[PDB]
């Protein structure tokens, strides 16, 4: 079974040093081996100061939320 | 050749000349970066044909730009300045072809310089240099104005051609000798024979006339005729405080003779101790080897200009213009 959540859903991270920190990015994918610490990928429309666009965050870092509206990150 | 490729669709992608762009507008780095390397044609797409390219057109561009500048200069002359004034008197006149508006309270910039007119008195010694090459009319200035805004457009045009009238092929540039000798042959030696023959038939009459005290359109339109044989620099022009313009045209017919003769020894091979400077020829073929020599060369010269047009005094009345000649001596040495 997906252990993480689905493809391409919304997930909001809760990594607070991450760069997008409380705001929401796409699931990339998930690594379904239980030896991942950080299976969960996400990409964000907003690249940080490395202009790095997708990071990998674990299970308990990201939740699930829905679609930015207008105007929201 | 092919100018079916010269479309304005680049034109709105802002960034296509730098690779590193292409992620266009992530961040306002983005926008910094786009400009620092606008022109850096080195790091930028394409091949070192393009680099030639690129370098030359920009080139005459900018003489376009500078040639615009001084038809700007002649035009605000010939049309919104006392010139008129200040070549009957100079000395109660002060130089000025800048006049403000009355906007906002404005028009107190403008001040006193003649009875008729009212404005910023200019310092770069344009009315002086009018006086030496011999221009003493507004159709004359404004024929002048009227060759530089015709040199802009032909700079401009050649610019845009030779963006594509050059191909991978091209090699012209890199034609050091050839290019050498033509520019201290035709661009310096014929140069100056050619403004030495200037002064003689144009601003000698006119600027004898002008000294003496005489302003009839007949003679406006017999060389070294007051000139004694003092020295020149010995002995300056008692009615102008000046070198007087024979011996100037003198010089610039010797100098002219001199490059040629340069150019001519330089052609036969006269000149021996090569193998002195081919390390340097072999090492500083290059763009910016040729930059930085060039910019030390102007940068020399412009601090001797800097120096010597106020301590040897070479145009009417400049020496006795003190804001003038401080501004020449001041921009001068900041160029240098
Ligand atoms: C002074 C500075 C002079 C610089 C040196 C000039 C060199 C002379 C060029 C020789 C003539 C030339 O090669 O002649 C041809 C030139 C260059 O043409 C080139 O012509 C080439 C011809 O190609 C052909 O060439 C062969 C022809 O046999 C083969 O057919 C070959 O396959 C084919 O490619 C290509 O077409 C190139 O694309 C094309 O650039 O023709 C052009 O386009 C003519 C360009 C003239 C521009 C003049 C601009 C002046 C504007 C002043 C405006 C003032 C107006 C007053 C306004 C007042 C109002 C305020
Ligand atoms: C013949 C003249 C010449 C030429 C052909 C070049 C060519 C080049 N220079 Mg430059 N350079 C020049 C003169 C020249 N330089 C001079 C005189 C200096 C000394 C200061 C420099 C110092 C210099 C440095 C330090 C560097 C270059 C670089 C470059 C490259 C492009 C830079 C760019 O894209 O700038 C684009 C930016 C601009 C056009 C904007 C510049 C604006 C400045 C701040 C001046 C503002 C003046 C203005 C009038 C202020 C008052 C107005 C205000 C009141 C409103 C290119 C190879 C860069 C490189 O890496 O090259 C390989 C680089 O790093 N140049
Ligand atoms: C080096 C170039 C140069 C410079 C620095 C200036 C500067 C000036 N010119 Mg101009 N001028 C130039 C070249 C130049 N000119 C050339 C080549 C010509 C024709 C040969 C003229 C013809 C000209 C006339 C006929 C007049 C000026 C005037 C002026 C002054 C006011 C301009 C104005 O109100 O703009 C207004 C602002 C704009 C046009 C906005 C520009 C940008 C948008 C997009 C257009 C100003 C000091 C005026 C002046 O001195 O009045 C007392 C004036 O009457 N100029
Ligand atoms: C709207 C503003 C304006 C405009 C359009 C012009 C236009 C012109 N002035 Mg200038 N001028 C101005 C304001 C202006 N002036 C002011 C406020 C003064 C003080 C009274 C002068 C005083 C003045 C004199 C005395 C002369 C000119 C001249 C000229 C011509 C020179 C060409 C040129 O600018 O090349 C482009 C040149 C530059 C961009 C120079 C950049 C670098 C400068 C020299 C740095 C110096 C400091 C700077 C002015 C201020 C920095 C601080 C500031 C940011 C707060 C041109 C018609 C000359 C001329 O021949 O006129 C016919 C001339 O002799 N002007
Ligand atoms: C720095 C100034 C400069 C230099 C070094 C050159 C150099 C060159 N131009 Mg010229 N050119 C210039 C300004 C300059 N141009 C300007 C301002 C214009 C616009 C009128 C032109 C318009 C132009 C054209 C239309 C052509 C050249 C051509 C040439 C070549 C010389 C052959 C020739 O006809 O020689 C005799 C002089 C060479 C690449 C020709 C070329 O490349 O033919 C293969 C060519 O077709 N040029
Ligand atoms: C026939 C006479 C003649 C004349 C009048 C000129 C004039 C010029 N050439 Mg030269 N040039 C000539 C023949 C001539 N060229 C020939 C026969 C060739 C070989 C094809 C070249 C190849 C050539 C190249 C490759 C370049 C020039 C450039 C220039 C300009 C350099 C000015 C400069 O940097 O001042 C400096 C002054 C101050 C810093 C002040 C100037 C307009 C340069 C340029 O930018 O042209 C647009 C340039 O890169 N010329
Ligand atoms: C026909 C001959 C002739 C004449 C009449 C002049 C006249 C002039 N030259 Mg000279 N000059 C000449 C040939 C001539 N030059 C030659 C062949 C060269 C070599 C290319 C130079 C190189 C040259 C330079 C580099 C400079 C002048 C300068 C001058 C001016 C001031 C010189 C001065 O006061 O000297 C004073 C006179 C003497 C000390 C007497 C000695 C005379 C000889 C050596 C004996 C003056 C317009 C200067 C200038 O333009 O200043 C604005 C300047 O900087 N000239
Ligand atoms: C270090 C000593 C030194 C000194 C004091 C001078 C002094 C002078 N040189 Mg220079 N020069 C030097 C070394 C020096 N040069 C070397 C080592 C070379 C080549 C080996 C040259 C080649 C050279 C040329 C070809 C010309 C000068 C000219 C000039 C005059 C000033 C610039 C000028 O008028 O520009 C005007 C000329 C230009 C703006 C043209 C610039 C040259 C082109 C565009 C550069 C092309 C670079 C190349 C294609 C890059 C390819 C790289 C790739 C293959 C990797 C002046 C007499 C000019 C002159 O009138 O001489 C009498 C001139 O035409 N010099
Ligand atoms: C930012 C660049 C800049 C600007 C805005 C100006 C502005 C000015 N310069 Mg120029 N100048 C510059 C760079 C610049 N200069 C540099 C780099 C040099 C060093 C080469 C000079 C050397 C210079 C001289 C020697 C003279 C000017 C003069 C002038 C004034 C009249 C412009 C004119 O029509 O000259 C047209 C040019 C001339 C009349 C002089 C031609 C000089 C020849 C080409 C010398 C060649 C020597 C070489 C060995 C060959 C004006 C204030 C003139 C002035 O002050 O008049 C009152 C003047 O006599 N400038
Ligand atoms: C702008 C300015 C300036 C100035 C400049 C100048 C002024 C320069 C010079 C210029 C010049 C003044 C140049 C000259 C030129 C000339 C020439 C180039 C000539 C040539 C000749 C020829 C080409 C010849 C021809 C012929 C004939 C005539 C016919 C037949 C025979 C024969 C072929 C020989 C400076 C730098 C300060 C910078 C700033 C501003």
């Amino acid at each position: 079974p997906w252990v993480g959540p689905k493809k391409g859903s919304w997930v909001k991270v809760l990594r607070p040093e991450s760069y997008w920190y409380q705001t929401r990015g796409q699931v990339v994918n998930v690594n379904q081996k239980p030896e991942i610490k950080y299976p969960v990928t996400v990409k964000f429309d907003r690249v940080n100061f490395s202009n790095v666009n997708t990071n990998g965050f674990a299970l308990w870092e990201v939740i699930e939320a829905p679609a930015p509206g207008p105007g929201e990150v | 050749a092919i100018f079916r490729y010269v479309n304005a669709t680049l034109w709105s992608k802002a960034g296509h000349f730098n690779k590193a762009l292409s992620k266009g507008a992530k961040t306002t780095t983005w926008i910094w970066n786009l400009h620092a390397s606008a022109h850096d044609f080195d790091i930028q797409q394409g091949s070192a044909g393009l680099i030639a390219r690129k370098v030359f057109s920009s080139g005459l561009a900018h003489l376009s730009l500078v040639f615009f500048w001084l038809g700007g200069m002649h035009f605000h002359g010939a049309y919104l300045s006392n010139y008129s004034a200040w070549l009957k008197d100079p000395k109660s006149v002060a130089p000025s072809s800048h006049i403000a508006y009355s906007l906002v309270g404005q028009d107190i910039l403008n001040s006193y310089t003649s009875q008729y007119f009212s404005g910023i008195t200019i310092t770069s010694g344009f009315f002086q240099l009018y006086r030496s090459e011999g221009i003493v009319t507004q159709s004359q200035l404004k024929y002048a104005c009227a060759a530089s805004l015709i040199a802009t457009l032909i700079c401009l045009s050649g610019s845009y051609l030779h963006m594509q009238l050059m191909s991978k092929f091209t090699s012209f540039y890199k034609k050091f000798q050839s290019l050498s000798q033509s520019h201290l042959i035709i661009m310096f030696g014929f140069g100056s024979v050619s403004f030495s023959a200037h002064q003689i038939h144009e601003a000698l009459p006119i600027n004898s006339l002008l000294d003496s005290g005489i302003w009839d359109p007949q003679l406006f339109s017999a060389i070294l005729l007051g000139t004694p044989s003092a020295i020149t620099g010995k002995l300056l022009n008692p009615s102008t405080g000046s070198i007087f313009l024979s011996q100037v045209a003198a010089h610039h017919l010797a100098v002219g003779i001199v490059f040629i003769t340069l150019g001519l020894i330089k052609w036969c091979n006269l000149f021996f101790s090569r193998n002195a400077i081919l390390s340097l020829r072999l090492a500083y073929m290059d763009y910016h080897a040729q930059l930085s020599i060039n910019l030390a060369v102007w940068a020399s010269l412009s601090m001797v200009a800097a120096h010597h047009l106020t301590e040897i005094p070479v145009y009417p009345y400049e020496s006795t213009d003190y804001p003038t000649v401080l501004c020449l001596f001041v921009h001068h040495a900041c160029l240098s």
